[PDB]
């Protein structure tokens, strides 16, 4: 048994708990739970999970004798839980005897397969150019109102892998629509959400993702596939530097405590592809970072970049001028790479990535019209139609064999004679077809994973055929020449 | 009983006897040599509480007699309340009591909106447009257009709506609520509406917790009568900024550009109060400082988390002498999807942003070279760019006194065809000036045949 | 004839004009943690 | 009661004793030198000085007054030079006054006010033309040093030939000196009260100067007269209180400012207010000044300030220079009371000034980058309205003048006229209808208003004298 | 206008005026040059530069520095060159006739050597 | 060292990456209680960094060879933590993506890449 010596400010000094381990969950009087972080010489320094405002000086901690711990298993999936593990949807309670430590150490070095087992987003964008593997950590980084969360959703939906979507620092009503979202999709059954919103104390928003990787590790160690998603890594920072700053920590760069990085480091290394003697499970990681004014050389953002492997960068200007996703080509990597990618899309979406970083460099001589030779006019024309395939709308996942099409279509030069503004719906109308009358050619790309030279052939001749047939919205048509 | 023991501007340390210490954010009364009202923060340890004042401190002495109520600050709630003026603390400054402090409501009681409402300003409706039960959010620099914008939406839509309102000046002009009083008076909506006032006049602990008397109010109007409630706050900043001034005294370590620590948790669980729900809803338009015309600042940085509909007013659009001088590329809304606003809505408002996307890229080439290197398709881009820059621009109903002609609204179905047949670009022959402060398409033909 | 001559300059010229805002840049993006931090500091030593 | 001190300097004493002391309560020590008793410890009571604290020092007695601060005022003090504490400096007697005002009072509250519709005229084309200001309002003059800042109060002092309290923090003795010299050859100094807290003085002065000053204002406020009171500057001042705090050992924010600096501005400025008829309808206008860095707006102080004020004169360097004197930035200036600060006459002819010179100065620069017919006309415009917005230093105008001189540019009568003999046109016009058709003058004085026979009669006057120049 | 009389303060405000709109244009002059410039800017960006060069004067304390010794300018004198100047009396002359010179006779003495 | 030393033979050392070292510096020397220094790094900088690269050198027995890789933050050279670590180094290799698009291997950039010997 403790007494509390002071409080306020959601934390609590103790006079007592002599043998409290670090990290030990304490029970107050009025049921309300509390964590030792800090063991002082008289003193126990405890961060209250919860309300703290029947919390005084003079009343009884007792201890657990435990390290925190939250229950896991199959009754979370299709549920809404807050970091300790307890259902906000109001649903029943949550049937699980399985329980998991928050703090567990990430896979070591022999205990680690290379990643080589696509995770498909179902965005062109992403899937063709910076391409996610089962076990991979690729960070979603950019402004406000850029489409992170957008990325993440539509990810999830394609899934239709057991998903984790993650709510740090979240107002209610975005986590319920974002709940909705799921819903229509009917991707809900296979998706846990944990929720630390804003009203929250700093204690939930600092749990939340070691509580949402706690419940994928459950899966991931069976032998089984996991993607996690963290909205968003920056408030927990930032709630994590309210409670070192309440402890009296030392502060450093852009006032956070000198283990900001340490924080995030062992979040996402416990992110990995295990070797084939312990299963062979993945759990895939979606980290999301709030970036101010494109600022990518800010702190906390150099602190995510350096530990991911390979990053999203989503741009304000882009996004503005139509680009959406508004993926920047050049900046974004993916680190594993081709590894992480089916042979159908390596073939097609190898020189996809050279001939856009072409364009970019000639951009700024297609206004000049007719003022270029001829080969160079051709790349501007080219690499004009690539955008626009790239573009893709909100909540509308691709299949992959889809995406080999549509891409195959403009690398090739299909699209030449179409209208730039007209693209968009030839696509579309396109794949409608293909899926209709000729299925076999995406039957062949499902099985084999490669683009046969049969399949070639077919396709040209489909979009020949589809070509006379199309009627171009903006002026006359045009087939080929 | 207790007695003052240390004295530190408004922050108040008081000694009570072993045992009989007043619980957190308890209201203690003081006599001084008028009442004063202080409330609980923190336990120092050896029986000392330290409290935030909410008004003054100037005239207290070291071992004077503090009162414990045994409760959180109590203010006035109901049918009474309305056509009334408030202070913080809930006493009448015109001449049931519940405590202002209380948890948010349970993600299941909460319910995702996604109804449109009809402001009648063309910016908005199009480009930003705002949700019934949802939150609205004034950015703006400093001086630049928020009391205004937030006037005029009163203006427009509080008349017509059934609803009853509450209004939170929190920090702001105690000139400006004199103005708004005798507004209220001859358009005989003060019948409607609840005044709560804590004005930039008095100490931080009052601008903390002015919020909150108001919110409380707000809130039964919501849950017990069962009625879709107006909460009106001015401005939202200067709670944060309140908050930073307390914690500092207080001595809590500062965080980022010299803010408090639990600010994000602060503001958290206000906000998060403020929300519509299954069974009764509250809509709720904030004005929000923006510190340095910097979006960046950790204050307006935060509160963009919350917001559902966003309004950015930027300095450059206010010195051209577009009014309103919403950004139209920084400014957002959910709702702008085609599931709720239809294709045609969802495609007008993103082509005239990608115009003006286009015309903002140029604007450093034009400052050097001009309009004489740009394409023909540029040229035309730009000059239609220019005019729906000027389109966008309005005539505001509260805006008499400063523009001097009457204000104008424009039904949704008006709005879209316009910006229709600018995008076609069917009106490439009138003039600039044209589209220069006008509502309706009729006032566009017949300001262009005068010029 | 003269066109070329007369853009080349003008870019060699805003190569330089992009190395002087860099260094500016970098110069104030420096300043601005170092300045913060210190603010930071000098606050925390204020107490103890 | 009786205390002694324990510790001493920087302005700065710790105090053992005094055990029922008053806070912001008023100390003097054994010397005669007043301190104030801001900090109450547990066992100390730490006090700043206003004086010198020279001979001030460990084992001092310092007794209690028990009283907060006050100061006098009335009558005797127009005319008159004092520092904070109401001790005249100038060497003209001593002033007799028993009535006596708290420096911290509450300001009016939301009832005890009334709408501003008062003008309150500078006698500056630009100001009161374009950014009014009205009897209760607030209006910031911001903007680099030799931007003339001081000029446009100077000048608004005069035209009031409404009682006058100009507050001098942080300024040069010479300055203050030469302020009073321009009040006296203007002869405005009789109404006129200088408060002066100069560099030499320590921080408790600056700090203390703006309350002073305005506790001298709230005496005529509260009895139904009319004051303006002018801060130069409030930069200094929120300077000197930064020091006293961090000597006192304050924890520092943003700029190394305390927290309660945007506070410190709040109910200075606030005070300040057009109250209602039940309290006679007296007013206080002001005109705070900030002293920008590089023409920086964004920084902390002048945010803080910006915010509170009910509009602002942003006055620029390069426009100074250029030969825009007064150099008030259309765009970025703005009155938040507007047209109700304003006379019919002016509110009728000056309504979409504003707007049309905001427009201007956005096509100026884009004119730089064939044009048609429309654009051009609003340039010629624009560029001839600039020309009547300049006006020389300590010359203000009459109201009557300026609307002729207003009227005249927007219906375009200028137009035929060149641009650089704009100023001359102007001067010639107006002494030609103070001689022959003062009834013009004289009816605008009475009405505040335009008559549709006083129009036809200008425009009469306007093309006969056009003829003669 | 007052101490210094009307003619001095004329000149003075003139000579800033136009120093000022050369710096304005500095931004554009950077990429462009003076081609771009319209005929009255490109005067006045002309006279600009030689009322610069014009303030450079030799100090008698730098003789070490300089080498040639320094030179000492009445009030009169300055106000009559800056007059000419803002007119556009000595548009003819070269910029390096303008550098590092005290009175006009020194100008056009110089002018002649180049 | 030992390698080096002992042995007696030309020892190769590759670090990836040492700025994670002068990062991991910075980390420590807050927690500790140390006030930073410019873009809140550690004062003991120079210093920590001296200590390390100081040891990798040539003796008369033999020499340690070190391939070093470098994080440049903000593709900004002239940050603390990248400015102090040239003051060390001899070489350079800068492999490009346009010479390993050609099929050009090794893909060193021969204008770009330099050497201090070079002489
Ligand atoms: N690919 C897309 N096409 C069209 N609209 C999109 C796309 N992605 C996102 N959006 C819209 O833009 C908004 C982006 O906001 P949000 O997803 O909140 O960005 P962030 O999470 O980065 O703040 C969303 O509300 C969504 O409706
Ligand atoms: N309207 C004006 N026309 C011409 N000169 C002016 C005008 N206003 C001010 N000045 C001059 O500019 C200088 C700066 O004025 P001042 O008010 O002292 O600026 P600040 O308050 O910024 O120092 C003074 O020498 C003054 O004579
Ligand atoms: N829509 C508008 N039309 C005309 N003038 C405006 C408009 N919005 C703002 N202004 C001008 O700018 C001032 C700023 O208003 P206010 O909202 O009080 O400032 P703040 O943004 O600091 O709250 C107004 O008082 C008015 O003079
Ligand atoms: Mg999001
Ligand atoms: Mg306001
Ligand atoms: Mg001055």
């Amino acid at each position: 048994i403790g007494t509390v010596i002071d409080a306020g400010d959601g934390i609590a000094h103790v006079e007592g708990l002599p043998s409290v381990m670090t990290q030990e969950l304490l029970e107050f009087p009025g049921g309300v739970l509390g964590v030792a972080l800090n063991l002082d010489e008289h003193s126990v320094g405890a961060v209250i999970l919860g309300e703290f405002e029947k919390i005084e000086e003079g009343q009884q901690v007792k201890r657990t004798g435990e390290v925190l711990s939250v229950p896991v298993g199959d009754a979370f999936l299709g549920r809404v839980v807050n970091p300790l593990g307890q259902p906000i949807d109001g649903q029943g309670d949550i049937a699980a005897e399985t329980r998991r430590a928050l703090e567990l150490q990430a896979p070591s070095v022999v205990q680690r397969q290379s990643v080589s087992e696509p995770l498909q987003t179902g965005i062109k964008a992403i899937d063709a150019m910076t391409p996610i593997g089962r076990g991979q950590r690729q960070l979603i980084i950019g402004d406000r109102k850029t489409g992170k969360t957008a990325v993440c959703v539509d990810t999830i939906l394609n899934q239709r892998v057991r998903c984790v979507y993650v709510a740090i620092g979240q107002k209610g009503t975005t986590i319920a629509s974002v709940k909705r979202a799921l819903e229509e999709g009917g991707a809900m059954e296979y998706t846990t959400i944990v929720a630390a919103p804003a009203s929250d104390a700093a204690g939930f928003k600092w749990l939340a993702p070691y509580t949402g990787s706690a419940i994928g590790q459950h899966w991931m160690y069976n032998g089984k596939h996991v993607l996690i998603v963290f909205d968003d890594l920056s408030k927990q920072a930032d709630a994590y530097r309210a409670i070192s700053l309440l402890l009296r920590r030392p502060p450093g760069r852009e006032a956070f405590p000198g283990d900001v990085f340490y924080l995030h480091s062992r979040l996402l290394e416990r992110c990995a592809k295990l070797s084939d003697e312990l299963g062979g499970g993945s759990m895939t990681g979606l980290p999301i970072i709030e970036t101010k004014a494109n600022d990518i050389s800010a702190f906390i953002p150099t602190n995510v970049i350096s530990i991911t492997d390979g990053q999203c960068f989503l741009e304000s200007d882009l996004f503005n001028q139509g680009v959406r996703p508004a993926i920047n080509v050049g900046v974004s990597v993916s680190r594993v790479g081709g590894a992480a990618q089916i042979k159908a899309m390596k073939e097609v979406a190898g020189s996809l990535r050279l001939d856009l970083s072409q364009y970019r460099e000639l951009e700024a001589f297609a206004a000049f019209a007719s003022d270029l030779d001829a080969a160079s006019k051709a790349q501007l024309d080219r690499g004009a139609r690539l955008v626009e395939l790239l573009k893709q709308p909100q909540y509308s996942p691709l299949a992959v064999e889809e995406q080999v099409v549509a891409i195959f279509l403009g690398t090739q030069g299909h699209l030449d004679s179409v209208p730039v503004e007209d693209v968009q719906r030839f696509e579309s109308e396109l794949l409608e077809h293909v899926k209709a009358s000729h299925s076999d050619i995406f039957d062949g790309i499902r099985e084999t994973k490669k683009l046969s030279e049969e399949a070639e052939e077919k396709l040209v001749s489909v979009i020949n055929e589809f070509k006379k047939g199309f009627x171009x919205x903006x002026x006359x048509x045009x087939x080929x020449x | 009983a207790g007695r003052v023991v240390r004295i530190t501007g408004p922050v108040v340390d008081v000694e009570f006897p072993r045992g009989s210490v007043p619980e957190l954010f308890n209201a203690l009364h003081a006599e001084i040599t008028k009442t004063l009202t202080l409330e609980v923060a923190q336990h120092l340890g050896d029986s000392l509480v330290r409290c935030i004042s909410m008004q003054p401190t100037d005239g207290l002495v070291r071992g004077v007699e503090v009162t414990d109520t045994g409760a959180s600050i109590s203010v006035p709630v109901g049918d009474g309340v309305k056509g009334h003026v408030f202070n913080a603390l809930g006493d009448c400054l015109d001449d049931e009591h519940w405590s202002i402090h209380r948890k948010p409501p349970a993600f299941s009681d909460l319910e995702p909106r996604t109804e449109m409402l009809e402001t009648g300003l063309k910016v908005v409706d199009l480009l930003t447009p705002y949700v019934r039960g949802g939150k609205i959010a004034l950015f703006g620099g400093a001086g630049v257009g928020k009391t205004v914008l937030i006037q005029e939406m009163i203006n427009r839509i509080a008349r017509n709506f059934g609803g009853t309102s509450v209004f939170a000046g929190v920090g702001e002009r105690t000139r400006e609520g004199n103005d708004l009083w005798v507004e209220l008076a001859d358009a005989n909506v003060l019948k409607d509406t609840a005044l709560v006032f804590g004005q930039m006049d008095e100490p931080p602990g009052t601008r903390m917790r002015v919020a909150l008397s108001a919110l409380t109010m707000a809130e039964f109007f919501r849950d017990e009568q069962g009625q879709d409630v107006l909460l009106f706050i001015d401005n939202i900043f200067r709670f944060t900024q309140a908050g930073s001034e307390v914690s500092t005294l207080l001595g809590r370590m500062p965080s980022a550009v010299g803010y408090q620590p639990t600010l994000a948790d602060e503001m958290g669980e206000l906000q998060e109060r403020i929300t519509s729900t299954r069974g009764r809803s509250i809509t709720s338009m904030q004005a929000v400082y923006v510190p340095a015309d910097d979006y960046t600042d950790p204050a307006p940085a935060t509160t963009f988390a919350h917001l559902d509909a966003t309004t950015e007013l930027s300095r450059a659009v206010f010195s051209k002498g577009i009014f309103p001088a919403v950004d139209p590329l920084a400014s957002s809304s959910t709702i702008l999807d085609p599931a709720i606003v239809g294709d045609e809505h969802y495609r007008v408002a993103q082509e005239v942003i990608r115009i003006l996307q286009r015309y903002k890229d140029l604007q450093d080439i034009i400052a050097i070279l001009g309009i004489d290197e740009l394409s023909e398709e540029d040229k035309q881009l730009v000059n239609r760019a220019r005019r729906i820059e000027r389109f966008l621009s309005q005539n505001m109903m509260a805006a008499e006194q400063f523009t001097g002609q009457p204000g104008s609204t424009v039904p949704l179905k008006e709005t879209i065809e316009a910006f229709d047949k600018l995008t076609k670009g069917e009106f490439d022959h009138l003039p600039e000036q044209a589209f220069f402060l006008i509502g309706g398409l009729d006032d566009l033909a017949k300001k262009a045949e005068s010029l | 004839a003269s066109r070329r001559r007369a853009m080349k300059s003008a870019t060699d010229n805003a190569d330089d004009l992009i190395k002087a805002l860099t260094l500016a840049a970098n110069r104030e993006r420096q300043a601005q943690i170092t300045q913060e931090i210190s603010e930071i500091v000098g606050g925390a030593n204020a107490l103890a």
